[PDB]
C-alpha cells in the first residue's frame, strides 16, 4: 500500500537553480529510507515521485498536469523552488484538496493564508530577517539608522515590511531610498541625513556598486555599519569588472544577515541523530554533487510530511481522489499541529510560516565570520561576545553627539594684560599725585592743570575699561554679563572722551591764540554730546549678548567628537549704524585735532608750555585708535588674539600720552 | 460535406472583480448562432463552445483549464476573460500550441511577446489611452505634465508608458505622486508644486475621495485642468458615499469641466458589420436574450467585442481552413492560425477590427468634457491614422484652454522721459552760461583787477563747472535710449565726467583757500602743483576702479507684481543698474576721501572769513561757495545711496544736486568780478 507524494522541483543541469533541485535529493533520500527503516508509517510505506519543473511558469505547470493525471493519486505536493511556478501551484491546490510544504521558497508573497490556505513551509521567508534585526538594533542600542533598497519586488517586499516591524517600537527611520542602477546617489542622500548605521536591501550585483559608492562617500571604516543580506555566495568581492584593495577596505566591518543551515544546538533531533551526524551524513551521501543550503529543511520537510500522515491515520487512506475534502482538512489540521526538533532547530509553523533561526556575520580581513543569532520561538538574541570586531572601541553611534562648548578667553593672557593694566594705573595715579602736589609752582602752573588732570582721568577709565572688556562672559552670569556690556561702553566712551576733550581743546586755545574756563566749557560739551548718544542707544535700543555658531570645524580626536565653537559678542539688533556714527563722530574730530596740533606745532605760547608734547600725544592717539579699531572689527572671530591687539593698543596709547605729557615737567622739577 | 466539430475553450467570468461573462456568454452563444447558420463562413466546420465559469480567480480557474485541456474533445483556441486568468492561460497556453484569444482583457502586461507568444485580445490594452492624451496636449500646447496615480500595476504600467510617449514629443512630467488609499498628500504637494495639466489615474471609489479632497484645496477652476479616465458611471461624483464629508454640490463645483477618455466599445456610425446587424438591432437583440435589465448584467459594454473575438475566430478558421486533426503537440497549425489572427481586418459591430504588431487591438477612443453636470463627447481619435474628430462642442472659462504654466512678462522700469527732458535742458543752459564766464574770464586777463585774482584757477572752475554739468545726460539715460550694447560706455563716461569734473572744480577752490591759508601763517608754481597733486591723485583713483573692478551692467529683479482684472500671467519688474561687483567698497573710499577734503576745505574756508590778502581778491566769495557745494554734495551723497531703487527719485537728487551746485558756483564766483567789471570799464 504506497502513499504517494507529488514531489514538484527543479532538476535539469540546463536551469540555473538544478544545484538546488538536485543538491536537496542526497538529504531527501536520506530521510525517506529512514522513515523505511524504522518502519513508522507502517503498513503504509512512503512513496516520493520526483517531477522537474525546468523553474518556467509554462513547464512547471505542464509537469503539474501530467502529474495529476498520468499519475498516481498523490496525497500531498511537496517542493517548489523558485517562486512563480510555487505560486501558481500553491493557489490552485485548493481546487484537488491537496496541502503544499515547500522547502525553498523566501518569498514573502506566500504568507497570505487567505490566498495560498493550503500552502506551508519549512524555510523561514525573506523577511524573517527583520524581526531579528530589530532585536540587534535593541541591542546595540542603535535608534537611528537609514534604509537603501533595490527597486524591485522582492527586495521591496522587505523593505515595506521594515516598517510594520519597527513600528510600536523606539526606532526611526532617518532617512528611506530606492535604487535600480546607480546606487550612489542614494548614498550620498543617505549621507546628507548624518546616517551611521545602513539597512541595505538588494542583490549580489547590485552590492558592490553600493559599497563601492559608499567607499566614495567615506561611509566606512570607524563610525559607519552596514547591514545587508547574507546569501551572497563566497568570495562575491571578487568579481572581475571600482578598485579591489579599496573594495576590500570598504566592506571591512559590514554585518550579513542570512538563515541558519543548520541547528548549533548538539542535541538529538526526532530522528535521533545530531546535527553534526546529520551532516555528515549527507556530506558523505552526497560525495559528487556540491552542498545546498537548503538540504536540512529538505531533510525535516520529510519528516514534516511524516509524522503528520501518522496523525492523519490517528484521525481515521488510499480511497484519496483529489475530491476528497475532508481528508484534505485533516491533513492540513496534523501539518499545522507540527512541533517537534529537526536537524534546522525546532520546527514550528505559525500561520503555515517555519518559526526558525536567523544567522548573524561579519566581514573580518578576509571573510565572512559568524558573531550571534536570533531565535525567533524565543525572540532572544544571542552573540558571540568576543568575535565582532570594530575598528574603534565601541560600537558606532547611530546620530552625532555635536556638544555646543562655548569659546573662552585664555586666562593667563587676561591675568598678565591685568596686570601690566593694574601697573599703568599705577603710573597714572602717580602723575596725578605729582601734579597735584606742585601746582603752586610756576611751571606746571602755565600748563594748564585742570586739562591735564582730565587726561589723568581719561586714562584712568580707559584703564578700567581694558579691565572690563575682556571678561569674555565665561567667568560670569549671563544677566551681569549684559549690565556689564553696557557699563564697559560707558566707561570706555567717557574715559575716551574726557581724555581727548582735554589734548583737543589745549590745541584749539594754542590754534585760536596763534591766529589772533572755556577749555572746561569745550570739554563739557563733548561730554554732553557723548551722554546723549549713549543714552539715546540704551533707552532705544540696548545691548544684548548673542552667541555666534562656527562651521564646526574641528575634531581633536579619533572619536566622532564635533564640536561647534560657541563664541559670545553682546551687540545691538542695528549695532552697525550705532558703531558706525560713534566711530565717524570720533574719527573726525581726531582728525580735525591732528590737523590742528601739525599747524600750530611751530607756535610757542608760554599760557600752555606743553603744546609741543600735546601734538606727538595727539599724534599717539589718532594713530592708535585707527589701529585698534581696525584690528579689532578685522578680527571678531578670535576672542584671544583681538583681545590682546586692543589690551595692548589701548594700554600703549594711554601710556605713551600720558608719559609723553607729563615726564618733561618731573625731569625739570626733579633737577 | 460533413459538419465535423471544432470546439472552442471559453472561460468567461460569472463573478468577482469584473463579472462580465453574464453579457458575454449570451453575446458569443449568439455570435455562433450567426457563424454557423451562415454557409459562406465555414461551410465545412461547425463551430462549438465549451465554456466554464472561472470566477475571475486563478486558483478557481487552473481547475477549469485542467478539465478542458485533458479532457475530450479537443480545443483548437481558448478565450479568458479577466485579466490574471488572461495572463495565466497566455504564458501556460504555449506548451500545448494554442492561441489564446481575449475579449476583456485590459492589463498592459499582457503586451509582452516574449512570456505570451500566442496571444490575442479584442480590447485594448490601457496604454491606449496614452496617444490621445498626448495629441490634446499638442492640440493645446501643453507641455508641463504632473501626474498622480493610485499604487496599482494597471496604473503604474501605463504610468511608465506614458512617460515614454510623452518623451517623444517632447514633453516633461515634472510631478509625479502616488498613494494607496488617502489621497491627501499627493494633491497637497500638487498644490504646492503648481501643478497645471493632471493626469489622475485611480478607481471611482479614490475618485470620489481625490476629487473632494481637490474641493478642499480648491485645485479646481479655470487655472487646473483635469484628466481621468472615462469607464466610471455617468454620475459617479453624484452618488452618495458617507466616507466623504464634502458634499454633492462641492463635488458638482470640483469634478465639473474635467476631460475624460474611453476606448469605443460600439460603432458610433450607423454601418452594418460582417454579421448583418447595426449597433442598436444587436443591444436589442442582447437585452432580448439577457435574463436581467441592461444595468444589471455585468460586462454589458463588453459584449461587443466578444461578438467581433468570435467573428475574427470564424474568419481566421476561413482563412485556413485541414483543422479537423488539431493536435496540442502540433506546431504548424498553430502558426498558421497565428498568421491568420495577426494580419486580421474587418469591420464588427465595435468597429475596425485590427490587431497590432504586440496583439492589441487598435480602436477609436472618445474624449469626453463634463458640462453642467453631465457628460458631453468633445472629440474622437484613432490613433492607428492618428486622426482627430473635432465637434467643437468644448468649453472653457475664458474661451481658451487654460495655460500650461505661468508666464513671467519681465518689464523693465525705465526713468521717465518728461524729467529726463527737462532736467538735460536745464544742465545745457548752465553750461551755456559756464561757456560765458568762462570766455569773459579769458577775455580780460589783461586787466588788473581779474589779473589780481588767479585767474586760471577760477578758469579751472568753470571748466569743472561745465564738465560736472554735461554729466548730467549720461547719468540720467537707460536702456530705454542705449539698450544692452553701448551701456558699458555709457556707465564709464558717467563715472570719468562726473569725477573729473569735481576734482578739477572743487581742487582750484580748494587750493586758492589753502594758499590763503599757508599765507596767512604766493607763487604760482605751488599754485599748480597743488592743483596738479589732486587731480593726479583723483585720476589715479578712478584707473585703479578702472583696471581692478571696470563696471557694468547688472540687473536687479523684484517682487511679483500682478496686475488684476486680467490673466494669470505674473509680470515681473526690473530695475537695470551698472555697478562694479564691490561697488560700496569702492565708491566708499571715494566719498570718504571726498567727504574729509569737503570738511577740510569749509573748515580753512572759515578760518580765513575775515583774512585780507591781494594775491587771491575773489577768495571771500571762494569761502561763500565752498559751503553750498559740501552741504549740497553731502545731502545727496547718502540719499542716492538710500533710494538705489525708486530710480526716478535717485536721478532727481543726483541730477538736481549737480545743476544747483554748478548753477551756484558759477554765479557767486563770475558775477561779482563781471559786474564790477562792467560798471567801472
Ligand atoms: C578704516 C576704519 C576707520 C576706523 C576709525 C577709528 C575711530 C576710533 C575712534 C574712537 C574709538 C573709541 C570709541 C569707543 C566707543 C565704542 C565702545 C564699545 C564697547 C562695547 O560695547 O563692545 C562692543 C564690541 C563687541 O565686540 P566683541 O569682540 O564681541 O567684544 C567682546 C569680547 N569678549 C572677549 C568679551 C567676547 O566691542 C568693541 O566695540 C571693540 C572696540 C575696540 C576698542 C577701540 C580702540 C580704543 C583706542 C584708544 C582708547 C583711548 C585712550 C584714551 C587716551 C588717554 C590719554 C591719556
Ligand atoms: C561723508 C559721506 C558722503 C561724502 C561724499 C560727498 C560728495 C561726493 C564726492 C565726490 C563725487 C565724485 C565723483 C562721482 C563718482 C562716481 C559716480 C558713480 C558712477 C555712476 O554712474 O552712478 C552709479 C550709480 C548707478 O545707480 P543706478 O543704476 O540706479 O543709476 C541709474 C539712474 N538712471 O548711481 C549713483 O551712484 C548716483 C551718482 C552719484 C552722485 C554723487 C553726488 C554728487 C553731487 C554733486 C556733484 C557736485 C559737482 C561739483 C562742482 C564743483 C564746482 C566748483
Ligand atoms: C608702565 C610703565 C612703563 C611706566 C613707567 C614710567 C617710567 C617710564 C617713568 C617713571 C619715573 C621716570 C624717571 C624719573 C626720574 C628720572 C631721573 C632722570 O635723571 C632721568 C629720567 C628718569 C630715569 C625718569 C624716566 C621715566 C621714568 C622711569
Ligand atoms: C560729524 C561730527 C564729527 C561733527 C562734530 C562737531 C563738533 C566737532 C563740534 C560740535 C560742538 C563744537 C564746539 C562748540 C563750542 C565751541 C566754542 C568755540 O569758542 C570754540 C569751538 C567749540 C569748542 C566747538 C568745537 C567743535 C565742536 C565740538
Ligand atoms: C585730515 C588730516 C589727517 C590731514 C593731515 C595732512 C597733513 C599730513 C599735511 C598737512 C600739511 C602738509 C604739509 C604741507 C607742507 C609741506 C612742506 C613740503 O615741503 C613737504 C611736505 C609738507 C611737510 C606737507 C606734509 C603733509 C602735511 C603735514
Ligand atoms: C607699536 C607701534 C605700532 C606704535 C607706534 C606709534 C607711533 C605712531 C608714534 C610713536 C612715536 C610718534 C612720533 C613721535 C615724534 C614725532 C616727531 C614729530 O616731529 C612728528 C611726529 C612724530 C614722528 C610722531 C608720530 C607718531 C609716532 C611715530
Ligand atoms: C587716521 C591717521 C592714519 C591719520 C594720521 C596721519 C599721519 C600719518 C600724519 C599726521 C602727522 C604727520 C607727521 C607730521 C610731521 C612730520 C614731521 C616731518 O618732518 C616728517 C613727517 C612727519 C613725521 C609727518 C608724518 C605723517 C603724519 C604722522
Ligand atoms: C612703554 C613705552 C611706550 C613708554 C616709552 C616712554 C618714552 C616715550 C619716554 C621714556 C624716556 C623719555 C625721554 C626722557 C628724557 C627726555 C628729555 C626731555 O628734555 C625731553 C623729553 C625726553 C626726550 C623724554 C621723551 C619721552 C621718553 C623717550
Ligand atoms: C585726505 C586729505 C587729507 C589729503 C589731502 C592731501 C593734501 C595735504 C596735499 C594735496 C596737494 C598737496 C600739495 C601739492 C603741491 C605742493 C607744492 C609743493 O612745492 C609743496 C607741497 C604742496 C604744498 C602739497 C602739500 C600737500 C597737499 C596740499
Ligand atoms: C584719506 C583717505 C584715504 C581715507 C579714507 C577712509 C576710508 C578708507 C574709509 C572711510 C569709510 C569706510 C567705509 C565705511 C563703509 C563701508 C561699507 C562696507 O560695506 C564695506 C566697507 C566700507 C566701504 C568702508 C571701507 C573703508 C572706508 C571707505
Ligand atoms: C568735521 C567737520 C564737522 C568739521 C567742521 C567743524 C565746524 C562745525 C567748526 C569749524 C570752525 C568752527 C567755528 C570756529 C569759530 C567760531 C566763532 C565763534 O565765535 C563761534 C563758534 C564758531 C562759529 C565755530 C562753529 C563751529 C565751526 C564752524
Ligand atoms: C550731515 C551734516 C552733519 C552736515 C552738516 C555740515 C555743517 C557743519 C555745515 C552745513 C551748513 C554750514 C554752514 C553754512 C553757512 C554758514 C554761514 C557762514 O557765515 C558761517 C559758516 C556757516 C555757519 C556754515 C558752517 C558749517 C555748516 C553748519
Ligand atoms: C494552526 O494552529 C495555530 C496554533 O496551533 C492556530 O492559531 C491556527 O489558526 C491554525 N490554523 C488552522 C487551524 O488552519
Ligand atoms: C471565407 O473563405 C473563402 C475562401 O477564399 C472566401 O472566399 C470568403 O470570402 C471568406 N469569408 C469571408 C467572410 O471573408
Ligand atoms: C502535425 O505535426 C505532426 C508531427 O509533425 C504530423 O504528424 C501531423 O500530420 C501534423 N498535422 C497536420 C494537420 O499536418
Ligand atoms: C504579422 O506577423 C509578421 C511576422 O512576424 C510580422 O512581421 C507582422 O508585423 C505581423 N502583423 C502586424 C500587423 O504586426
Ligand atoms: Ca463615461
Amino acid at each position: 500500500p504506497p502513499l504517494s507524494i507529488m514531489g514538484l522541483m527543479p532538476l535539469t543541469k540546463e536551469v540555473a537553480k538544478g544545484s538546488i533541485g538536485r543538491g536537496v535529493l542526497p538529504a531527501v533520500e536520506l530521510a525517506i529510507e529512514q522513515i523505511r527503516n524504522e518502519s513508522l508509517l507502517r503498513p503504509y510505506f512512503l512513496d516520493l515521485r520526483l517531477y522537474d519543473t525546468e523553474c518556467d511558469n509554462a513547464k512547471g505547470l505542464k509537469a503539474f498536469y501530467d502529474a495529476i493525471k498520468y499519475g498516481p493519486n498523490h496525497l500531498m505536493v511537496f517542493g517548489g523552488v523558485c517562486p512563480s511556478v510555487t505560486s501558481i501551484i500553491a493557489e490552485s491546490l485548493q481546487g484537488w484538496n491537496l496541502v503544499q510544504l515547500s522547502f525553498a521558497a523566501t518569498t514573502p508573497v506566500l504568507a497570505d493564508k487567505k490566498k495560498y490556505p493550503y500552502f506551508f513551509r519549512t524555510v523561514p521567508s525573506d523577511n524573517a530577517v527583520n524581526p531579528a534585526i530589530l532585536k540587534l538594533l535593541k541591542h546595540y542600542q542603535w535608534k537611528r539608522v537609514g534604509t537603501l533598497t533595490q527597486d524591485v519586488q522582492r527586495f521591496s517586499e522587505v523593505r515595506n515590511d521594515l516598517t510594520g516591524v519597527l513600528y510600536g517600537e523606539d526606532i526611526e527611520i532617518s532617512d528611506t531610498e530606492s535604487f535600480s542602477n546607480d546606487p550612489c546617489t542614494s548614498v550620498k542622500k543617505l549621507k546628507g541625513n548624518d546616517v551611521r548605521i545602513i539597512l541595505g536591501q538588494f542583490d549580489q550585483n547590485m552590492a558592490a556598486k553600493v559599497f563601492c559608492c559608499a567607499y566614495e562617500e567615506n561611509m566606512y571604516g570607524s563610525k559607519y555599519q552596514w547591514i545587508i543580506p547574507g546569501w551572497y555566495e563566497p568570495s562575491w568581492w571578487e568579481q572581475v569588472h571600482c578598485l579591489r584593495k579599496n573594495l576590500l577596505a570598504a566592506m571591512e566591518g559590514y554585518i550579513g544577515v542570512d538563515f541558519e543551515p543548520l541547528s548549533s544546538k548538539q542535541i538529538k533531533t526526532i530522528s535521533g541523530k545530531t546535527p553534526q551526524q546529520y551532516e555528515r551524513e549527507y556530506n558523505n551521501k552526497r560525495s559528487g554533487v556540491g552542498p545546498s543550503k537548503f538540504h536540512g529543511y529538505a531533510y525535516d520537510g520529510i519528516w514534516v510530511i511524516a509524522k503528520t500522515l501518522q496523525r492523519a491515520m490517528e484521525t481515521l487512506i488510499q480511497d484519496f481522489n483529489y475530491t476528497d475534502h475532508t481528508l484534505g482538512r485533516i491533513i492540513l489540521n496534523a501539518m499545522n499541529e507540527t512541533n517537534f526538533f529537526g536537524v534546522t532547530g525546532q520546527v514550528v509553523f505559525r500561520n503555515g510560516e517555519r518559526m526558525g533561526t536567523i544567522k548573524f556575520t561579519q566581514f573580518q580581513d578576509s571573510r565572512e565570520v559568524k558573531v550571534g543569532e536570533y531565535n525567533a520561538v524565543a525572540d532572544t538574541l544571542e552573540i558571540i561576545n568576543d568575535t565582532i570586531r570594530f575598528q574603534g572601541s565601541e560600537p558606532p553611534k547611530d546620530k552625532t553627539i555635536i556638544l555646543e562648548q562655548l569659546r573662552k578667553i585664555s586666562l593667563p593672557l587676561y591675568s598678565i594684560l591685568s596686570a601690566l593694566t593694574i601697573l599703568g594705573m599705577i603710573m597714572a595715579s602717580a602723575f596725578l599725585f605729582f601734579n597735584i602736589k606742585n601746582r603752586n609752582q610756576k611751571l606746571i602752573k602755565m600748563s594748564s592743570p585742570y586739562m591735564n588732570n582730565l587726561i589723568i582721568l581719561g586714562g584712568m577709565l580707559s584703564y578700567a575699561s581694558i579691565f572690563l572688556f575682556g571678561l569674555d562672559g565665561s567667568f560670569v552670569s549671563e544677566k551681569t554679563f549684559e549690565t556689564l556690556c553696557t557699563v564697559r561702553t560707558w566707561i570706555l566712551t567717557v574715559g575716551y572722551t574726557t581724555a581727548f576733550g582735554a589734548m583737543f581743546a589745549k590745541t584749539w586755545r594754542v590754534h585760536a591764540i596763534f591766529k589772533n574756563q572755556k577749555l572746561l566749557v569745550i570739554v563739557g560739551g563733548m561730554l554732553l554730546i557723548d551722554l546723549c548718544i549713549l543714552i539715546c542707544w540704551q533707552a532705544v535700543d540696548p545691548l544684548r549678548r548673542t552667541v555666534e555658531k562656527y562651521s564646526m570645524e574641528p575634531d581633536p580626536a579619533g572619536r566622532d567628537i564635533s564640536i561647534r565653537p560657541l563664541l559670545e559678542h553682546c551687540e545691538n539688533t542695528h549695532m552697525t549704524i550705532w558703531l558706525g556714527i560713534v566711530y565717524a563722530y570720533k574719527g573726525l574730530l581726531m582728525l580735525f585735532g591732528c590737523f590742528l596740533a601739525w599747524e600750530t606745532r611751530n607756535v610757542s605760547i608760554p599760557a600752555l608750555n606743553d603744546s609741543k608734547y600735546i601734538g606727538m600725544s595727539v599724534y599717539n592717539v589718532g594713530i592708535m585708535c585707527i589701529i585698534g579699531a581696525a584690528v579689532s572689527f578685522l578680527t571678531r572671530d578670535q576672542p584671544n588674539v583681538q583681545f590682546c591687539i586692543v589690551a595692548l593698543v589701548i594700554i600703549f596709547c594711554s601710556t605713551i600720552t600720558l608719559c609723553l605729557v607729563f615726564v618733561p615737567k618731573l625731569i625739570t622739577l626733579r633737577t | 460535406s460533413e459538419r465535423r466539430a471544432v470546439y472552442i475553450g471559453a472561460l468567461f467570468p460569472m463573478s468577482g472583480g469584473w463579472p462580465g461573462g453574464q453579457a458575454c456568454q449570451p453575446a458569443v452563444e449568439m455570435a455562433l448562432e450567426d457563424v454557423n447558420s451562415r454557409r459562406d463562413i465555414l461551410p465545412d466546420y461547425e463551430l462549438k463552445l465549451i465554456h466554464h465559469d472561472s470566477k475571475c480567480d486563478p486558483g478557481q480557474a487552473t481547475k477549469y483549464l485542467y478539465e478542458l485541456l485533458y479532457n475530450d474533445p479537443i480545443k483548437i483556441i481558448l478565450m479568458p476573460g479577466c485579466s490574471s486568468v488572461s495572463t495565466l492561460v497566455a504564458e501556460a497556453a504555449r506548451m500545448w500550441n494554442l492561441i489564446v484569444l481575449s475579449y476583456g482583457s485590459s492589463s498592459p502586461a499582457l503586451s509582452n511577446r516574449q512570456r505570451f507568444p500566442t496571444f490575442f485580445r479584442t480590447h485594448p490594452s490601457a496604454t491606449l489611452h496614452n496617444p490621445t492624451r498626448v495629441k490634446l496636449f499638442e492640440k493645446w500646447g501643453w507641455k508641463k505634465i504632473a501626474t498622480i496615480q493610485q499604487t496599482t500595476e494597471v496604473f503604474t504600467s501605463t504610468l511608465d508608458d506614458l512617460e515614454e510617449r510623452v518623451k517623444e514629443a517632447g514633453i516633461e512630467i515634472t510631478f509625479r505622486q502616488s498613494f494607496f488609499s488617502d489621497p491627501a498628500v499627493p494633491v497637497k504637494n500638487l498644490k504646492r508644486q503648481d501643478a497645471r495639466i493632471i493626469v489622475g489615474l485611480f478607481y471611482e471609489t479614490e475618485a470620489r475621495k481625490v476629487f473632494c479632497e481637490v474641493y478642499k484645496e480648491r485645485l479646481f477652476g479655470k487655472k487646473y485642468v483635469w484628466f481621468l479616465i472615462g469607464w466610471y458611471a455617468d454620475n459617479w461624483f453624484k452618488i452618495y458615499d458617507p466616507s466623504i464629508n464634502c458634499t454633492v454640490d462641492e463635488m458638482t463645483e470640483a469634478v465639473e469641466g474635467h476631460i475624460t477618455t474611453e476606448i469605443v466599445m460600439l460603432n458610433p456610425a450607423n454601418t452594418r458589420s460582417i454579421s448583418n446587424m447595426t449597433s442598436q438591432e444587436f443591444v436589442e437583440k442582447l437585452t432580448k436574450r439577457l435574463k436581467r435589465h441592461p444595468e444589471e448584467t455585468g460586462g454589458f459594454q463588453e459584449a461587443p467585442l466578444a461578438y467581433d473575438a468570435i467573428w475574427a475566430l470564424a474568419l481566421a478558421l476561413n482563412k485556413t481552413s485541414r483543422l479537423e486533426d488539431f493536435n496540442y503537440n502540433n506546431q504548424t497549425i498553430t502558426d498558421q492560425i497565428y498568421r491568420a489572427m495577426n494580419s486580421s481586418s474587418f469591420e464588427g459591430v465595435s468597429g475596425h477590427v485590427v490587431f497590432d504588431a504586440s496583439g492589441s487591438r487598435m480602436a477609436w477612443t472618445l474624449i469626453e468634457q463634463l458640462q453642467g453636470g453631465s457628460y458631453k463627447k468633445i472629440g474622437y481619435y484613432d490613433s492607428t491614422k492618428d486622426d482627430l474628430s473635432w465637434s467643437k462642442t468644448d468649453k472653457w472659462i475664458g474661451g481658451s484652454p487654460p495655460a500650461d504654466q505661468t508666464l513671467v512678462i519681465k518689464t523693465f522700469r525705465f526713468l521717465s522721459q518728461k524729467l529726463f527732458i527737462s532736467v538735460s535742458v536745464l544742465s545745457s543752459l548752465g553750461i551755456v552760461l559756464a561757456v560765458v564766464c568762462l570766455s569773459f574770464n579769458i577775455y580780460n586777463s589783461h586787466v588788473r583787477y581779474i589779473q589780481n585774482s588767479q585767474p586760471n584757477l577760477n578758469n579751472l572752475t568753470a571748466v569743472g563747472c561745465s564738465l560736472a554739468l554735461a554729466a548730467v545726460f549720461p547719468l540720467g539715460l537707460d536702456g530705454y535710449h542705449i539698450g544692452r550694447n553701448q551701456f558699458p560706455f555709457v556707465c564709464q563716461a558717467r563715472l570719468w565726467l562726473l569725477g573729473l569734473g569735481f576734482s578739477l572744480g572743487y581742487g582750484s577752490m580748494f587750493t586758492k583757500i589753502w594758499w590763503v591759508h599757508t599765507v596767512f601763517t604766493l607763487e604760482p608754481w605751488k599754485l599748480y602743483a597743488t592743483v596738479g597733486l589732486l587731480v593726479g591723485m583723483d585720476v589715479l583713483t578712478l584707473a585703479i576702479w578702472q583696471i581692478v573692478d571696470p563696471l557694468h551692467r547688472t540687473i536687479e529683479t523684484f517682487a511679483k507684481e500682478e496686475p488684476k482684472e486680467d490673466i494669470d500671467v505674473s509680470i515681473l519688474p526690473q530695475l537695470e543698474h551698472c555697478s562694479s561687483r564691490k561697488m560700496n567698497t569702492w565708491l566708499g573710499i571715494f566719498y570718504g576721501y571726498k567727504g574729509l577734503l569737503l570738511l577740510l576745505g569749509i573748515f580753512l574756508a572759515y578760518e580765513t572769513k575775515s583774512v585780507s590778502t591781494e594775491k587771491i581778491n575773489d577768495h571771500r566769495a571762494v569761502g561763500m561757495a565752498i559751503y553750498n557745494v559740501a552741504v549740497l554734495c553731502l545731502i545727496t551723497a547718502p540719499v542716492t545711496m538710500i533710494l538705489s531703487s525708486q530710480q526716478d527719485a535717485a536721478f532727481a537728487f543726483a541730477s538736481l544736486a549737480i545743476v544747483f551746485s554748478s548753477y551756484i558756483t558759477l554765479v557767486v564766483l563770475f558775477v561779482p568780478k563781471m559786474r564790477r567789471l562792467i560798471t567801472r570799464g
